[PDB]
């Protein structure tokens, strides 16, 4: 029945038919208005442009995220997306393909109700369902044991499965991500001369910590060799010209995910929380966790986190285990890919919450025994 | 691997070792009672005259000498990495050279394939396993693109330009092969040959019913699909056999114990078909046994899971298609991911095109059975034809056809020939088998066929000739 | 035919074929269930793990003990027990095979009852007998006369035996055993600041106390040898590091056999219980007894137990009396292979309960002469 598969994630939806192992279509989960007024009269410019196109008019229109960490915070924004995704990408009509939705741990349960209340009142699907992030990104990895890391753009999350059994009291959830790092990004680059505020300097910005930023192994090291020598800073092309020049902000940046002190959070480091994670699990387990570390997400993806990682947790970890990081090539679409994998199950076509179920037993259908 | 012609050898860097190939050294590598030379020289003397030239067959031994050299590399786990990486290069030179490809630009596909994703493409990593997987789905997929490209060409070169209307198909398809090993290739071939039976099962009843029809009295008016039905799908429909088997070949860390335990959760005591395996003549082992049509067959789980799995790679089919050969000509062509897919898919298809394709064709059924195991005409083993004519259903579609009333005669030559059962149109008809002692429940009046029940003609017509 | 020869004992069952030297399966006698909910669809879990599979996952299972001292309080895990040990640690159908089962001296008529009707109906066993831990214990040691302390982990009981005449009024029986003895050494190991309370933790304990724990000659010298001195400070390795060294409470746990006021019991220990079962038979018939004390069962394993009960009964014995003690290699498996001993005698081959006989003369058959 070519049931659909969908993750809205944060920042970034990608979407596609199950049975796939690539999305179809992948975008930014942008809405933007036009600021100025328009003189030119009979082109009709219309009132909102979602998706990719606000990119394109990036420099015309100002961009609004409709979530702020998992969450959503702008409804009517979200049903735009979803209407886009569902038309203007994939062409297809909502009415026969059941859909997947992607939802990470620990949110208010409203969430999913007005979810599942829009997927099946505005668009008519026939049946639907919503999964945890980081189970997906298990199925994915080829795995069934291992506490896996889903670092995104709105939240960071570790869960701990052993043998298909979830340890929910072991579950934690951080509030560090993408955005916070851009943020940072801007705020330690208004130190060197360059001022980003609006709402379009922030995918610019985004850009730069994409493509020239990475962890460092070690922290006071690097700061002294940067300190020092100048082989460590890199030119930058912005949209008009006037080469920037990066040096030990390339490295800072990404430093909040080891020291969240930098912007002010209280609690620890991924590598702390992912260590506490794994020793809040029983005894008998914590062997499998520790050698089975598996990476997810579109933040995990810079050049030498890795390797930090499994230092500190070596560090960390008694000395007589071994630690394994695993960190496939494809970390940021894991999660979809995952997603496909279940949907193209037969053992899960009996686990969709149908029309008639729905209708019988309400929004509050959602946490019963269908998920 | 004759070495009656050496040119082969020679192009083809063949140490004339079969034993040197795990691609055939894990059967049996030689029998008797062949001598492959003769059949080699046959085949070669059909390709040169013929509607080719020989430039392509040395083309395609350049190719299956490439699948025989596929059996040879390595592909050693990168340390304190899940990638692989390749030891051999010296067989994967030879296979480059063999295709005209780049050795290197073939190995970093094989260990780095390249997937596109949204508008961008991304890299995946592989370990030993999956590059073996992809390895050997690439290899069985050429071979069968190059037979069925042969038997294209082979096409070609046959027609001719007349022009054709309602053709006659001819097909032979082996029967339902039974061993005391049973497996994958059987539970295919029995599947394959069930559905036939269903088809023809189906054409019986049709006819029947058409008979029906023409006498305008219906007997017994059930369809016989729905008696065999209960096989098909207990494998073809899902949560049957085969749809189990190609959601275990996708699940993370699934075995043939996790196999076998799924699909007794499934269908032991669910459905009558499914049963526990028997242990009779001390077997070697089974584990599940179906009521297929012609009995009990028990099949064996242990290798369903790598000869099931289908994973192509795509990067290593875009190299071939840039090839200086006639890779081009057979991966001309190439919706489901190319990791889900698998065999069964692939046999599922092409049976229901198969079917598909006889439905529209009045079939015309023809059962060939062999007398005995030698070659010795005199001597004929009853097991073995008892066997070959209960999977052949001769016997049951004999019975199928005397369930009805298979015995119709015409009035008038009745009339005319069977008066002399008890010796002194259609009332007369019916005077006279009413005057011979008959009983009304056992025949039924029409109008121009008489519909009378199996053992009454044969025993009116016995008694007949007791009184001549 | 082949007769099995089964041993449930508590905690550990040992089973295999009459005639043979040493049992064919050995594992624990323990069920787990999954108490966490499953997150992985598709897999299927099964609802009970039995057996030594449930060794494996001890992180993600409860396991309880269908034996809690000598007698069955829960049948359906026993049942489940049973039926794993015929069907997968042997292969074999038991509908063509007698069995001999065994049990504690002085316990209700009911288990042996309820024993004796499982095993007919569910199994459908051609033949069945039941017999006393002790006698098979005293067959395999090869002896006719003597008493035998067969101290396992649910029971301790001392049965006095002469020339093959049992004698019922001096059999003791004693509930101390290998299974307070760990729980003591839970309670104990928290003096040192490690805490054990899960069931699968029980395990672990269990393995220290096994591997690490002996009897001391005397426990005031002892005692003060381990205040002043450090050399009797071992370290294990837990299955996840952080390597623990017990000292004083080494030799603790098993003083609770000699001392059962440490748990809280009135009873005298067991050095004494044997003195006292000793002088409870006649006067002509000592002699022999207080020579041939067999030992037996896996608690009297601990090195240096032989050595301390002979110092103890020859300190209550007289002076002018020979005190020996049997102490066989093969203790723990020493009541199997008096039970295929015994199951192999040819005259033995007519003192089974045939279904015939149980079904005319009901359950209470097993109590009439027919034992
Ligand atoms: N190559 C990269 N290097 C560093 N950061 C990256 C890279 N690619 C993506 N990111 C960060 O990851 C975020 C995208 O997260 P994403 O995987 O889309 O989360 P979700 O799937 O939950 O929406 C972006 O905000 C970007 O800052
Ligand atoms: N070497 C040893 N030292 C101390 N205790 C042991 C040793 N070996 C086994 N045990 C204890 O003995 C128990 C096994 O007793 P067992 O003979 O199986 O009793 P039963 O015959 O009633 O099943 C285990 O619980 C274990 O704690
Ligand atoms: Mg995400
Ligand atoms: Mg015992």
């Amino acid at each position: 029945t070519t049931a659909l598969v969908c993750d809205n994630g944060s920042g970034l939806v990608k979407a596609g038919f199950a049975g796939d192992d690539a999305p179809r279509a992948v975008f930014p989960s942008i809405v933007g208005r036009p600021r100025h007024q328009g003189v030119m009269v009979g082109m009709g410019q219309k009132d909102s442009y979602v998706g990719d196109e606000a990119q394109s008019k990036r420099g015309i229109l100002t961009l609004k995220y409709p979530i702020e960490h998992g969450i959503i915070t702008n409804w009517d924004d979200m049903e735009k997306i979803w209407h886009h995704t569902f038309y203007n990408e994939l062409r297809v009509a909502p009415e026969e393909h059941p859909t997947l939705l992607t939802e990470a741990p620990l949110n208010p349960k409203a969430n999913r109700e007005k979810m599942t209340q829009i997927m099946f009142e505005t668009f008519n699907v026939p049946a639907m369902y919503v999964a945890i992030q980081a189970v997906l990104s298990l199925y994915a990895s080829g795995r069934t044991t291992g506490i896996v890391l889903d670092s995104g753009d709105g939240v960071t999350h570790n869960v701990p499965i052993y043998e298909g059994y979830a340890l929910p009291h072991a579950i934690m959830r951080l509030d560090l991500a993408g955005r916070d790092l851009t943020d940072y990004l801007m705020k330690i680059l208004t130190e060197r001369g360059y001022s980003f505020v609006t709402t379009a300097e922030r995918e610019i910005v985004r850009d730069i910590k994409e493509k020239l930023c990475y962890v460092a192994l070690d922290f006071e090291n690097e700061m002294a060799t940067a300190a020092s020598s100048s082989s460590l800073e890199k030119s930058y092309e912005l949209p008009d010209g006037q080469v920037i020049t990066i040096g030990n902000e390339r490295f800072r940046c990404p430093e909040t995910l080891f020291q969240p002190s930098f912007i002010g959070m209280e609690s620890a480091g991924i590598h702390e929380t992912t260590y506490n994670s794994i020793m809040k699990c029983d005894i008998d387990i914590r062997k499998d966790l520790y050698a089975n570390n598996v990476l997810s997400g579109g933040t995990t993806m810079y050049p030498g986190i890795a390797d930090r990682m499994q230092k500190e947790i070596t560090a960390l970890a008694p000395s007589t285990m071994k630690i394994k990081i695993i960190a496939p090539p494809e970390r940021k679409y894991s999660v979809w890919i995952g997603g496909s994998i279940l949907a193209s199950l037969s053992t899960f076509q009996q686990m969709w919450i149908s029309k008639q179920e729905y209708d019988e037993a309400g929004p509050s259908i959602v946490h019963r025994k269908c998920f | 691997l004759s070495n009656k012609k050496p040119e082969l050898l020679d192009m083809l860097l063949i140490t004339n070792n079969p034993y040197d190939y795990a691609f055939i050294s894990q059967g049996e590598t030689t029998v008797a009672s062949i001598d492959d030379a003769e059949e080699l020289m046959a085949t070669d003397n059909a390709f040169d005259v013929l509607g080719f030239t020989s430039e392509e067959k040395n083309s395609m031994y350049k190719l299956t000498g490439a699948i025989m050299h596929f059996g040879n590399m390595k592909f050693k786990l990168k340390q304190r990495e899940e990638q692989a990486e390749p030891d051999g290069t010296e067989e994967a030179d030879k296979s480059a050279y063999l295709m005209g490809l780049n050795s290197a630009d073939l190995l970093k596909g094989l260990c780095h394939p390249r997937v596109k994703v949204g508008n961008e493409y991304v890299t995946k990593g592989q370990n030993v396993q999956q590059v073996i997987y992809a390895t050997g789905a690439l290899a069985k997929a050429v071979y069968e693109r190059m037979f069925n490209w042969m038997v294209t060409r082979i096409n070609a070169t046959l027609e001719t330009k007349q022009p054709r209307q309602y053709f006659i198909g001819v097909l032979d398809i082996a029967g339902f092969e039974i061993f005391d090993f049973n497996s994958f290739e059987q539970l295919c071939i029995n599947f394959t040959n069930e559905k036939l039976q269903q088809f023809f099962n189906h054409h019986m009843f049709v006819l029947e019913q058409e008979e029906y029809k023409k006498e305008g009295i219906e007997w017994t008016f059930i369809d016989f699909g729905m008696d065999l039905q209960a096989c098909i799908d207990l494998i073809e429909k899902p949560m049957g056999i085969m749809s189990i088997l190609e959601e275990e070949c996708m699940f993370p860390k699934a075995t043939d114990m996790t196999f076998k335990a799924k699909l007794f959760d499934n269908h032991l005591g669910k459905s009558a078909n499914f049963q526990k395996p028997r242990n009779i003549k001390g077997k070697p082992e089974a584990h599940f046994s179906l009521i297929h049509y012609a009995g009990i067959v028990d099949y064996n789980i242990i290798g369903w899971l790598q000869k099931n799995k289908d994973p192509l790679n795509e990067t290593v089919v875009g190299l071939y298609q840039k090839s200086s050969l006639k890779l081009l000509s057979t991966l001309f062509a190439n919706k489901k991911g190319s990791s889900f897919q698998t065999v069964s898919a692939l046999h599922r298809e092409n049976l229901n095109k198969l079917m598909t394709n006889l439905r529209s064709t009045h079939p015309h059924f023809v059962r060939c059975i062999i007398p005995n195991e030698t070659k010795s005409p005199g001597v004929m083993d009853n097991p073995l034809v008892m066997h070959q004519l209960r999977c052949n259903g001769v016997l049951e579609g004999i019975r199928i056809c005397r369930k009805g009333f298979p015995n119709r005669i015409l009035y008038g030559d009745f009339r005319q020939r069977y008066r002399i059962l008890n010796p002194a149109s259609r009332k007369g008809a019916e005077k006279l088998l009413s005057s011979l002692d008959i009983d009304h429940n056992q025949y039924k009046f029409g109008h121009t066929k008489v519909f009378f029940k199996a053992g009454l003609l044969g025993l009116l017509e016995e008694m007949r000739d007791e009184r001549l």
